[PDB]
């Protein structure tokens, strides 16, 4: 039809997308929303729709979760990043499943990535990989790391939800979660055995 | 190990009996006022729509009344019937809002058999429906069939008012491709100029996009002042335009300019001796032997036709059971001129050996040729539909004969035996007694020229010429081919450049089989060296093989490496 009826359609989609990442998903008609993405994908206006869908994600992501991890590296970091990392991937469950109804069409035509893969890259790309976040991860894992290797025991399920998380944002196998946890922690664990080696051979004997 | 088949039916019907009698059905489905009454969990196991809908968080995980629209009600009743006992009626008429409501739910089972029903449903006179329809919907293999067999059955008729409306982007993809099947380049531009004349104003940016695509021997000529007659008023943009533009897009012809009559052959002898036989075809102009795909899983025992269109097909037949070892089979299919391949279409009801396929007004006959039946009425001849793709039995024939050929003359079907012939009518489904041939001969064939048969050969063969005529109604002699004493020559009657041709192979006592054709004389009653077939490119192809009028492409097909 005209390109009111769909820039109407595309405007109440987008306003119901942002008021489900507000977790208030609860009163939303699925439905309702629906009946106007059938109706979108079907004019051949999905190119449209995509470029709207990863404009909106990455400014809720800009605006949301890159302020809330900045506002608090130091007062539960960690903690904060994986609760905004279980809200994005709860928000990205009713979103990839329209979107997944709209991706089957795109994906198979158009030849890109899904709308969750989409999400997961969006996410690396804004969040995790920025030029601030991503060291101060490295330098807080790599020192807590360091104080649990000298003796005192500190939160260790923490540190497997970041692992998984970060598994999970490599998205094809283990390529990101190496360059980003991996490597770091090599250089460390290199020069703390190191140092422990070279203490232990001048302190003890070969019993 | 599998699942308990026991269980898996109750369960089934256990589901489908909660679904009809309202029972513990929670959520309910509102379209067009009509009720809906059923589960959450089926609903989630096909439809992907209705699985993201209430898997979710949404008001839609603890709603009832949710508003389905944009659907239909008999669609959704089905779907849901469907994903309750797994009963899909497909019907010829609503499958249109099947292929709809299956996309808009996403139910990947019904999505596959409805393409699967429209793949077998592809025809003349919903081609370019079901083409625009995948171009609607993404079908892409679906809209492959649909263009290809779209395509030739565009190019063969160009009359259809569906093509009128169609999007710009499809008819660049139609106009643009080399796969068109037309004897001239000048249709398909006529073509293009009455889809431009549709409209005006609505068609003038594409026609600056569809004159790129045809080829510029006709961007000169006529057919340029046509459109400036129709051209917008004032508008100096398109004119000299077209004017300078005429110059690049160098013209290339296309490939349907490539039919020759060639004579087809099957059951020829095959060359390796791992294989029983093959099929080859000779070229009277080019003088090569293109090679042919074999027949749809080795189909030995068949009958061959070529309608008016230019269509070849298959019918009967037996395969080999899994030594003498055969099992006859009633599989019909369907040879793609261009992509070298036999087609599975509609089977017959009986099946055949050695049928006699004749084409008649659209009809495909398949008279006699061992009937399994065998019982009072050991014919059981059939006629297709080449239009709705079915068969339907005719008026069978009054006398049982083996051994017999059939031809097509004056919209009417002569089937002819060792000495008897009756003329079948189709406007009345009736047989009437025709005259009576003075010599017994059998294991002949038969070529329709005009408005007479030439009953060439019969018993090896011979020489023998019995020329009958419609009009005149009586059987005469004309005369009898000349050819080497002491040998047994092989006829076979075929009509081709306008003129009754022989393909007589014979063989000498210790030598081999020497191919010749003869053009014969119809006014002057003999038989005249036409060409003859040198050796050095055919070689022997058996005694069970046969031979029909047809053209084909040699470009698609590909010549048959063998030693002179």
């Amino acid at each position: 039809m005209d390109e009111k009826y769909v820039n109407s359609i595309w405007d109440l989609l987008k306003n119901a997308i942002q008021e489900i990442q507000r977790k208030n998903n609860s009163g939303l008609s699925f439905e309702e929303l629906y009946r106007n993405a059938y109706t979108m994908v079907l004019h051949k206006h999905g190119e449209k729709l995509y470029t709207g869908l990863r404009e909106v994600v990455t400014e809720h992501l800009i605006n949301k979760v890159r302020e809330d991890v900045l506002n608090s590296l130091n007062n539960n970091f960690l903690q904060t990043l994986n609760q905004a990392w279980n809200d994005h991937q709860t928000a990205m469950v009713m979103i990839r499943d329209i979107l997944m109804y709209m991706d089957r069409v795109y994906v198979q035509q158009n030849n890109v990535e899904n709308v969750y893969n989409l999400g997961l890259i969006i996410f690396r790309d804004q969040v995790v990989r920025y030029g601030c976040i991503r060291d101060h991860l490295r330098q807080t894992l790599l020192d807590m790391i360091a104080r649990e290797r000298k003796g005192e025991v500190v939160d260790r399920g923490a540190i497997r939800n970041a692992c998984q998380m970060l598994m999970i944002l490599g998205l094809e196998g283990r390529s990101v979660y190496e360059e980003d946890f991996e490597a770091p922690f090599l250089e460390m664990s290199a020069e703390f055995f190191q140092m422990e080696s070279q203490k232990f051979l001048a302190e003890n004997s070969a019993s | 190990r599998q699942i308990n088949t026991e269980y898996a039916v109750s369960l089934l019907e256990q589901l489908k009996l909660f679904y009809e009698q309202q029972l513990f059905t929670d959520i309910v489905l509102i379209v067009e006022g009509t009720e809906f009454p059923c589960h959450k969990m089926v609903l989630a196991t096909c439809s992907s729509y209705f699985r993201a809908m209430f898997m979710s968080g949404l008001s839609e995980s603890k709603q009832t009344h949710v508003h389905l629209r944009n659907v239909d009600a008999a669609t959704l009743q089905i779907i849901i019937t469907y994903a309750y006992t797994g009963n899909l009626a497909m019907n010829d008429s609503t499958v249109e809002q099947l292929y709809e409501t299956a996309c808009f739910l996403q139910v990947e089972d019904v999505l596959q058999r409805c393409r699967e029903y429209l793949i077998k449903k592809i025809n003349a006179e919903n081609c370019v429906r079901l083409l625009s329809f995948a171009d609607l919907f993404s079908c892409e293999e679906l809209k492959q069939s649909a263009k290809r067999m779209v395509e030739h059955k565009f190019t063969a008729v160009y009359h259809q008012d569906a093509f009128m409306q169609l999007s710009h982007d499809l008819l660049i993809d139609i106009l643009s491709s080399d796969n068109l099947n037309v004897e001239k380049e000048e249709t398909v531009r006529e073509a293009a100029m009455l889809w431009l004349e549709y409209n005006t104003e609505s068609r003038s940016q594409y026609l600056s996009s569809v004159l790129s695509q045809i080829r510029i021997d006709a961007l000169s000529e006529v057919t340029q002042r046509a459109w400036f007659q129709g051209l917008p008023p004032n508008d100096k943009s398109v004119v000299v335009q077209g004017l300078y533009k005429s110059m690049p897009k160098f013209f290339k012809p296309r490939l349907g300019m490539t039919k020759e009559e060639m004579m087809i052959f099957i059951e020829a002898s095959s060359e390796n001796p791992c294989s029983l036989y093959s099929s080859v075809c000779y070229s009277p102009q080019a003088e090569k032997v293109y090679k042919l795909c074999s027949p749809p899983a080795d189909l030995h025992k068949v009958g061959t036709v070529v309608t008016p269109d230019n269509d070849i097909y298959i019918a009967g037949g037996q395969v080999p059971l899994k030594q003498t070892a055969f099992r006859t089979v009633n599989c019909f299919y369907w040879f793609d001129a261009q992509q070298n391949t036999w087609f599975p279409k509609t089977p017959m009801l009986f099946v055949r050996i050695k049928p006699s396929l004749v084409c008649c007004e659209g009809y495909i006959y398949a008279i006699g040729g061992d009937s399994v039946g065998g019982e009072l009425n050991r014919r059981t001849v059939e006629r297709y539909d080449t239009e709705k793709d079915e068969w339907t039995m005719v008026s069978p024939l009054p006398c049982a004969w083996q051994w017999s050929a059939a031809v097509v003359v004056h919209d009417c079907i002569y089937v002819m035996t060792l000495n008897l012939m009756y003329c079948y009518f189709p406007r009345s489904d009736s047989w009437v007694e025709m005259a009576m041939r003075q010599t017994s001969r059998s294991f002949a064939s038969a070529a329709a020229f005009g408005d007479k048969i030439f009953y060439i050969g019969g018993l090896g063969s011979s020489v023998t010429v019995e020329i009958y005529d419609v009009n005149k109604n009586e059987w005469k002699m004309a005369a009898n081919i000349p050819a080497k004493r002491y040998s047994d020559p092989c006829v076979r009657a075929v009509v081709i450049s306008n003129s009754l041709c022989v393909f007589m192979r014979e063989t000498h006592l210790n030598e081999r089989a020497k191919y010749v054709t003869y053009q014969y004389d119809l006014e002057l009653d003999r038989w005249s060296l036409r060409q003859h077939i040198s050796e050095r490119v055919l070689w022997d192809l058996g005694r069970d093989f046969r031979c029909t009028v047809g053209k084909l492409y040699p470009s698609c097909l590909e010549e048959s490496p063998w030693k002179p």
